[PDB]
C-alpha cells in the first residue's frame, strides 16, 4: 500500500506540507502518515483518539466526513490514516483536519485539533456514486418504528391477557403458591446476586476478583456524628454474594436486589471503591489491580 | 539602529529592518500621496519564538540560524552533532552542568559568563536548523530555541 | 521492532498481530539493534569474546602515519596499528652525530609515544655496523652508535605503545 | 492540551500585534498563557481579578463576552485562560483582552486593562452548516434531536414494561404469581448452579479447587475465521457459580442450566479443560491438581 | 524465521499465530541469521566495532607459511598472519656475497611481499658484525652487508604487509 | 525469550498474543541470548568472521609480563599479548660470558616460551657493536655475541609464541 508523510501543526500553517494525491478510487490503500507537532515539538496524544475531518463543499454543503483514525502513536505523535470512500468523493481540492477527542460516553471532556491541510483527488477511471446525506431521516424513522412496536405491542399483551383471564383467575386458589414464591422472593432479593448491577473501570488487562461487603454505621457515617451510632467502628458487616462479568478493563459486578444503593461513590487510591449513603457502605475491593472508575450500570 | 516591522495583513511574521530613503514629496494641493523605503538588513521574516528539545521536526521552509542551545551533559565532555555540523567542546563541566551557547551574543557556562575557554578550536557556531535536523544523544540533553525563517 | 498493542476488541487484530510478527521477523535477518551472520553493521559496546575468534577477511585497526628527520639527517617512519607501532628507519648522516647525543631536529609526537624506552637496533648500509636509536616515552629520539659523520642508516621493525 | 504563549503590555500601543488562531470544535484543552508588562517589567495585579473579554462582531452590547479567568499568578504577572464555548463560538475574526477588576458592594473601584490583541477561531466540521434529509444542519442541532431520540426512547420502553406488566400482576389475584415465577425460574437457571454436571477425573488424592468461565469468540472460535467476530480476542467472560462435589479423584461441578454445552472436550497440559461449541466456550481451569479426564456427568 | 501470513477470515488462526511465534522464538535462542551468546558460528558482512573488544580465547588471523634459500646460503623463514610476517633468517654463507648484492636463488613470493623496502636487520654468529636484507615489493632480497664468503646469519622480527 | 502458548478457544487470547510478542521484541533490543548493536555482551563459541572485522575502539588480548636477570647481568623483560611476546634487553655485563654459552642464571617461563628458536638482535651501546641472543623453546636463553666482560646490551622487538 502507498504511504503519504506529512508533519502536521497545531499552532502553524500548514501549507509548507508537500502536495498530497490522491486517485479517485483507491479502496484502502493510499494512507496519510501524519506527524503531529505543536510549536516544533511533537505532540503527545495519549488518552486521545484521533479523529479524520473532512470539511464540506461550501456551495453545496455535502462532503462533511468524522472518521475514527485506526493506526497511531500517541506517544510519538504520529498517525496512519487510510483515504475513506469519503475523503476521495470530490475529485479536486479538498480541505481536511485532524481533532483529537476524549468522551465520557456521550459527551466530550477535553478537545484539540491540528490546523487544516489541503489534498487532491485525482480522477479515476471509475466515479463512484454517493447517496443523499439522510442520518435524520434514518433517525426518525427508527424512532417511529420503535413508537409504533410500544403502540402494537400494548394492544397485542392487552388483548393476550384479557383472553387469558378466565384461566389466569382459575390458576391459584386462595393464595397457596403465592405465599410461597413470596418467601423464595424475599430470598432470592437476598441471597442470589440478581438486581444490582455496578461497573469497575480498571487498570489490568485481565479479569481482577472483586469482594464485596455492606455495613451500617462505619467511621464518620453515623447521622449525629462520631461514635453516635449503637456499635461503634460499624454494625454487622455482610459478605455479598456477587456474579462477576468482564470486558476489556470493566468488571460488571451483579449483586441482590436488597444490595440496591445509589449514594456517593468514593474512590480510595488504590484497589478500593466505596459507595455511602447516609449510614449504609457498600465496600468493593480488587484484588491485583486499582478501580480507576465506579457506577451503576445503566442501558 | 534595526526596528521590528510587522504588517497587519501577515502578522504572523516580524520584519528587521529601518527607515533609508523617501521618495520625492510635492509642496503643494495639502494632500500628498508619496512613498519611502526600508530596508531590511535580515531579508527574512520571522515568527513566532519556539523552544524544542534535542529534534527539530518542523516543515523548515528555510534553514535557521538558532537564538540558544540550552546543552546539559551527563558524560565526561560534549560532542554535539546531527552529521553535517559538529559542535565540541573538550575538557568541559562533566556530572550535569548548563552550557547556554546564545546565538545573537555570547556563551555561558552555567551562571557565569564564559568566553574564551567554553567552546573548543574546532567547534562551531554557524550551525543551521533543517526540517529534519537531529541532535538526541545518550550524551546530554539539548534545549534547542529558534524563529521560523521565511521570505 | 516497532510493534502496536494487541488486545481483547481491539481494531483491526489480525492485521495487527501480522504487521507485529512481520517486523519483529524481519530484524531476525536484518537492521535493528541485532548482529547478523551477513551485512554490513556498527557495534557498540565491550563486547567480550570468551572462546575462538577466527578472521578469514581483514582485521583493521586505528592506524596513524608519521615521518620526520629526527637529527643528523636521520629519517624515522612510522605507523601505529592499535597499540603497536611499525617503524622504518632511512636517510643518510650529513653532519657529526656524537655518540649518545640526543637527535634534536624533530620528535616523535606524544600518540606514537611508548610507555618505557623503546631500542630500535640499525646497520649501516656496506659493512658491519650496527646501531641504535633510543625513543623515550618523552619521544626525543637518542643516538647510541658511536660518533658518526656519514652513512646510511636502516632498521624496520616495531615496538609497542603501552606498558 | 496546547498552550498560546504572549507577553501583553498595558502601555505599548500595540491595538492589533498578538495573533492567537483557535478551533471552533475544541474544548477545554486550548490555553492562551498570558504575561501582563507595564513599562516592560511584569505586572503585580494582586486583589485584583483577571477577566477575558472578548469582543465578537455581530454579537455586541454591554456585555460582550466577560469570562473570570481561573489561574493566576497575581504576583508574577502571569495567566493561563482555557478557551471557553463561549469563546469559540464566534468563528471569525474578533479582538481580544484582559481586564484586571477590583469590586466592593458589587460595585466597580479600580479597572486597569491589557492592549487589544486578536482572536481568531476558525471553522470546524461541527460548526459548518450541511445538508441532511433535504434540510440544513449544524451538528449540535443534530445531536440534540438524537439524543433526544435515545433519552425519550429508554423513558417510553421503561413505560412499556411496566404497564404491561400492570396488567398482568395488578389485574389479577393469580397472576402476579405467574409474573414472579418466570422471573423466579430464569434467575435460577441463570445464577444458581442447577442442571449442568460436568466430572474432572483427576491425579489428587484431594478435593482440588475448580474455577469455570463462560465466553463466546475467543481466538480460533469464530464463525467466519480468525478475528471475524465483534470483540477480537473474545466477548464478555462470564464467571460461572459452581457447586462442587468430590468423589476419589472426581470433582462433580455443578452449573446453571445455561450454561448447558455439549461440544468437543480439549484437554491442555496441565489444569485446563475447554469445551468448545463453535463460538461458544466453557473453560474448567483446576488449582493443585492436573486433570486427566472430562465429561459430562451420565445418570 | 518461516513464517505464515496471518490474516482476517483465515483458518485455523490461533494455531498459526503460534508456529509464528514458535518460529521467531528459536532464533532469539539459536540459528538463523542472527548472532548469538553462545555457539559456533559464521559471520559475513563488515563488522565495525565502535567500543573495546577484549578476546580472553584465541584470537586466529589468515596464516600461510613460506621458506626457501635466497641466494648464497642464506635461508629466510617465513609465516604471514594477517597484515605482518613473522621472519627468521637462517642457514650458513656457503660463497660470496658481494656487498650490496641482490639474491637471487629465490625470490619471496607476491603474498609475503611488502609495500614498502624493508630493512631487515641480523647478526653474524661468534663476533660483533651485524648486516641488513632489504625484501622489496619485488620480493627480489639484497643484502646489505660487506662481501662475504662465510658464517651464520641470525635474525627474528616482524615486517608489515601494507602501506 | 520465555512465551506462553497460543490455542483455539484459549482464554485471554488478545493479551497472550501481546505477553509473547512483547517478550520477544524485548530480546532484539537487549539481553537473552542474541548480540546486539548496543550494550556491554560476553559472547561463547567459535566466531568465524568472514569478511572484514574493523576495531575504533580497543582491541584487548591475553597480556602477562615478566622480567628477569638471565645471566652476566643482561636482563630481559617481556609481554605477552596474545600470539606474540614483546621483548627489551637491558641490563650492564658484569662478568666475562663466553661466545656462544648459554645464560643460565634465569629461563624465560614455558608460557612465554617460542615454538621455534628465536634469535634476538641487539647492540651494544657506544660502538658498533651488535649480537643476539636465542631464545629455544625450553627457555635457556643462549648469548652469539664474542666472549664479553662489559658494556651495555640494548634491542627492543617482538618474536612469535606458536608454529603449525
Amino acid at each position: 500500500m502507498t504511504e503519504h508523510f506529512i508533519t502536521l501543526s497545531t499552532t502553524e500553517p500548514n501549507n509548507n506540507i508537500g502536495i498530497v494525491k490522491l486517485r479517485h478510487a483507491d479502496v484502502n490503500s493510499q494512507a496519510i502518515v501524519a506527524q503531529i507537532v505543536e510549536n516544533g515539538q511533537p505532540k503527545n496524544f495519549e488518552g486521545l483518539q484521533p479523529f479524520f475531518c473532512l470539511m464540506a463543499q461550501e456551495a453545496t454543503g455535502q462532503g462533511v466526513s468524522e472518521e475514527s483514525v485506526v493506526s497511531f502513536d500517541a506517544k510519538n505523535g504520529t498517525l496512519k490514516y487510510v483515504a475513506s470512500d469519503n475523503a476521495l468523493q470530490f475529485v479536486g481540492r479538498n480541505e481536511a483536519y485532524f481533532s483529537f477527542r476524549k468522551q465520557e460516553g456521550g459527551r466530550w471532556i477535553e478537545q484539540f485539533s491540528t490546523r487544516t491541510f489541503h489534498y487532491i483527488v485525482e480522477k479515476s477511471i471509475y466515479s463512484q456514486p454517493f447517496k443523499d446525506s439522510n442520518y435524520w431521516w434514518t433517525f426518525k424513522e427508527l424512532y417511529r418504528i420503535f413508537n409504533k412496536y410500544i403502540e402494537d405491542g400494548k394492544k397485542s399483551w392487552e388483548q393476550f391477557v384479557e383472553a387469558n383471564r378466565e384461566i389466569l383467575e382459575s390458576i391459584d386458589p386462595g393464595g397457596v403458591l403465592l405465599a410461597k414464591v413470596i418467601d423464595i422472593e424475599k430470598i432470592v432479593n437476598e441471597k442470589v446476586p440478581a438486581g444490582f448491577k455496578f461497573v469497575l473501570e480498571h487498570d489490568s488487562e485481565y479479569q481482577p476478583e472483586v469482594k464485596v461487603t455492606s455495613y451500617k454505621n462505619a467511621i464518620g457515617t453515623e447521622t449525629d456524628g462520631f461514635d453516635s451510632g449503637p456499635v461503634f467502628g460499624g454494625g454487622t458487616i455482610y459478605n455479598v454474594p456477587v456474579s462477576l462479568s468482564y470486558d476489556r478493563q470493566k468488571v460488571y459486578v451483579e449483586m441482590p436486589k436488597s444490595y440496591t444503593l445509589a449514594g456517593d461513590i468514593i474512590l480510595i487510591d488504590d484497589g478500593t471503591l466505596l459507595v455511602i449513603k447516609e449510614t449504609q457502605v457498600l465496600c468493593f475491593k480488587m484484588s491485583d489491580a486499582k478501580i480507576t472508575k465506579g457506577y451503576v450500570f445503566v442501558a | 539602529e534595526d526596528v521590528p516591522i510587522i504588517f497587519n495583513d501577515d502578522l504572523e511574521y516580524t520584519f528587521y529592518g529601518r527607515f533609508k530613503t523617501a521618495d520625492n514629496v510635492a509642496g503643494d494641493t495639502n494632500s500628498i500621496i508619496s512613498s519611502f523605503t526600508v530596508l531590511c538588513s535580515d531579508p527574512f521574516k520571522h515568527g513566532k519564538i519556539q523552544s524544542v528539545k534535542n529534534k527539530v521536526i518542523e516543515v523548515l521552509p528555510y534553514p535557521v540560524k538558532p537564538d540558544k542551545l540550552s546543552f546539559k551533559l551527563l558524560t565526561e565532555g560534549l560532542l554535539a552533532t546531527d552529521g553535517n555540523y559538529r559542535l565540541k567542546s573538550s575538557q568541559a563541566k562533566k556530572g550535569d552542568f548548563l552550557e547556554f551557547d546564545f546565538q545573537t551574543g555570547d556563551t555561558f557556562l552555567n551562571g557565569k559568563v564564559n568566553n574564551n575557554l567554553l567552546d573548543l578550536d574546532s567547534d562551531f557556531k554557524n550551525i543551521r536548523l533543517t526540517t529534519g535536523t537531529d541532535f538526541s544523544s545518550s550524551n546530554y540533553e539539548l534545549t534547542i530555541q529558534y524563529r521560523k525563517a521565511v521570505l | 521492532a516497532s510493534i502496536k498493542k494487541v488486545y481483547r476488541g481491539m481494531k483491526n487484530g489480525a492485521e495487527t498481530i501480522n504487521d507485529d510478527l512481520e517486523a519483529i521477523n524481519s530484524e531476525l535477518t536484518s537492521g535493528g539493534n541485532v548482529v547478523h551472520k551477513t551485512g554490513d553493521e556498527t557495534i557498540a559496546g565491550k563486547k567480550t569474546f570468551t572462546g575462538n575468534v577466527e578472521v578469514n577477511g581483514s582485521l583493521t585497526l586505528p592506524t596513524k602515519s608519521w615521518s620526520g628527520e629526527l637529527g643528523g639527517g636521520i629519517i624515522l617512519s612510522l605507523r601505529k596499528k592499535g597499540t603497536t607501532v611499525e617503524y622504518s628507519i632511512g636517510g643518510e648522516i650529513s653532519s657529526s652525530i656524537l655518540a649518545n647525543s640526543n637527535l634534536v631536529n624533530r620528535s616523535v609526537p606524544n600518540e606514537f609515544c611508548p610507555r618505557n624506552r623503546c631500542s630500535l637496533v640499525g646497520h649501516m648500509v656496506g659493512g658491519w655496523n650496527a646501531f641504535h636509536i633510543d625513543i623515550p616515552s618523552s619521544g626525543v629520539c637518542q643516538w647510541f652508535g658511536p660518533t658518526a659523520s656519514s652513512g646510511t642508516p636502516r632498521g624496520t621493525g616495531t615496538y609497542p605503545i603501552d606498558s
